[PDB]
C-alpha cells in the first residue's frame, strides 16, 4: 500500500 | 563479516566506499531539544494535555484533524523554522556531503533541520513532508509556509484566502502515499555503496522498507540506542550496528574518519549564521 | 491529416493499429441510467438535496466527508455493485478486448461497469478508485467492498470492527494521488498506436493531461459531445473529432470495424449472465 | 502535483 503505516 | 565501525571508515577512506545513501529519524534529532510530544516533561507536551488526545498518533490522523485542528497547530508552532537549531549529527550529514559522499539523504523527520544545516533540498527526501509549504484542505491552492506563518504564531487556524478551508502544512498524514520524491529510491538504492541508518526505530512504512533495497554487498551501518525492524529479523553478513548514543555513535565515527577537527570548525561557523 | 473516422476503422481493420489505449469518463456511463448527481430529476439528486450541499464537488472533500460523510454514502449506495449494468459502450470495448487491441482501458468513472462488462482488472485502471475495496479512515485496515455493503444499504455509516473509525470506500477524493496503478500509463502510452477517448469532458487532473503523453504520429479518437481539454487547445495533425452522440459514435465505429452483429450477439448474452 | 484537481 501508498500509504504511511505504523508497522 | 562481522564487520566493525572501524572497518566501515576505512572503507571510506580508502575510498572503497563513494556513494553513501542515509536514513535518519527522530533519534537524531532529540539532542537539539525537540521534544517527544508523546513524553511527559516538555511544554508541548503539556500545551497538548489540554485536548486529552485518544492517543500520540492522532495527531498527524486525518480523521483527527478535521474533527479539530488545534492539537496539530500546537505542534507546528512548536516545529515551525527558526525554533530550533541542527546538531552535531545534522552538521555530520553536512560533511559528508561537502566531500562528495553524499547520494541521497532520507528523512522522516519534519524539523527542516536537514535543509537548515546546509545540505542541498536535492540531495534531501523529507518522506515525511515539510513545514516549508501548505495546501488548502478544500481547493488544494498551495501556499508558501511563510503565508500562514502569522496565523501559526498566533494560534489562529490558518484558513484559505479564497475559499476560507483549514489550511494544512505539507506534513504526511497516516494512510496519505509519501511525496513523490520519495520514488528517487528506486534509482538511489541499488546505487549506494554504503547504507547509514542513525537514530530511528524504523517503525514506520514504507520507509522501514527502504533498508531492504541496498545490494546485499553492500555494507548497512546503524547507529542507534537499539538494534532495529528489517535489521533486527533480516540481518545481512556487512551489517554493522554501533549500538549507544546517536551523538556519540557519529562522534567515533567522525574520528574514525579524521574529520574532528573539520567538524567542530563547520559547527562554530555554522551555528553562528543562525 | 484530418484524418477521418473511416481512416482510424481502416488502420485497425489493416493491422496499422494493434495497441490501443482507452481512456473513458462520465458519458459512456450516462445511457447505463446512472444519474448526474449535481442535475435535477433523480432520485439520488433529490435525495441529497436534505444535505444542501454547498456545491457538487463536495461530495469528493475530505474536509466536508469527515464533517458528515452522509451524502457520500448516499452516492455510495446508489452506485455500489449489482445496481446498474453496462451499456453498448463497455461492450464495445469489452470486444475491443476479447479481438486483442486493448493495451489498457484508463477510467474516470466509480460505477464498476468496465470490469462488470468482462474486461480483466489488469487491463484496467481505475484512475478514481473502486467500490470493490474499502479502507478504515483512521487505522488504514483494507476491507471488500462486500464487507460493509450491508452497513451502506441500511444507511448506517461504516464503521471499523477494530477501532470504530469511519470506513471509506476507496474512491479518489480531491487533493490525494491516483492509485498507483495509475503509474502503469509512463509505460502504456509511449507503447500506444492508436488513443480513444470516450464521453469525457476531460476536466480532471492529473488524468486529463495522459491525452499528451502519445507519441506524435499516433491518432487521437475522441467520441464525444464536444471538443475538450488538451484536445481542443493542443490540436495534432492526426486528431479525430466524432463529436456527437457517444453511444451513437460507437454505433457508427464499431459498423465501419465490421463488427455489428457480433456486438449485438455479446450484447445479448452478456446482460443474461447478469 | 500528485493531486486529483478540477482543470
Ligand atoms: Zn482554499
Ligand atoms: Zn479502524
Amino acid at each position: 500500500r501508498s500509504g504511511k503505516v505504523m508497522r | 563479516g562481522k564487520l566493525s565501525l572501524q572497518d566501515v571508515a576505512e572503507l571510506i577512506r580508502a575510498r572503497a566506499c563513494q556513494r553513501v545513501v542515509v536514513m535518519v529519524g527522530a533519534g537524531i534529532s532529540t539532542p537539539s531539544g525537540i521534544p517527544d510530544f508523546r513524553s511527559p516533561g516538555s511544554g508541548l507536551y503539556s500545551n497538548l494535555q489540554q485536548y486529552d488526545l485518544p492517543y500520540p498518533e492522532a495527531i498527524f490522523e486525518l480523521p483527527f484533524f478535521f474533527h479539530n485542528p488545534k492539537p496539530f497547530f500546537t505542534l507546528a508552532k512548536e516545529l515551525y523554522p527558526g525554533n530550533y537549531k541542527p546538531n552535531v549529527t545534522h552538521y555530520f550529514l553536512r560533511l559528508l556531503h561537502d566531500k562528495g559522499l553524499l547520494l541521497r539523504l532520507y528523512t522522516q523527520n519534519i524539523d527542516g533541520l536537514e535543509r537548515v544545516s546546509g545540505i542541498p533540498a536535492s540531495k534531501l527526501v523529507e518522506a515525511h513532508g515539510t513545514f516549508a509549504s501548505a495546501t488548502c484542505t478544500v481547493c488544494q491552492r498551495p501556499f508558501p509556509g511563510e503565508d500562514i506563518r502569522a496565523d501559526v504564531m498566533a494560534d489562529r487556524v490558518p484558513r484559505c484566502p479564497v475559499c476560507t478551508g483549514v489550511v494544512k502544512p505539507d506534513i504526511v498524514f497516516f494512510g496519505e502515499p509519501l511525496p513523490q520524491r520519495f520514488l528517487l529510491h528506486v534509482v538511489d538504492f541499488p546505487m549506494a555503496d554504503l547504507l547509514l541508518i542513525l537514530g530511528t526505530s524504523l517503525e514506520v512504512e514504507p520507509f522501514a522498507s527502504l533498508t531492504e533495497a541496498v545490494r546485499s554487498s553492500v555494507p548497512r551501518l546503524l547507529i542507534n540506542r537499539d538494534l532495529v525492524g528489517p535489521l533486527a529479523w533480516h540481518p545481512r553478513s556487512r551489517d554493522v550496528a554501533q549500538l549507544g548514543d546517536v551523538v556519540h555513535g557519529v562522534e567515533s565515527l567522525v574520528e574514525l574518519l579524521g574529520w574532528t577537527e573539520e567538524m567542530r570548525d563547520l559547527v562554530q561557523r555554522e551555528t553562528g549564521k543562525l
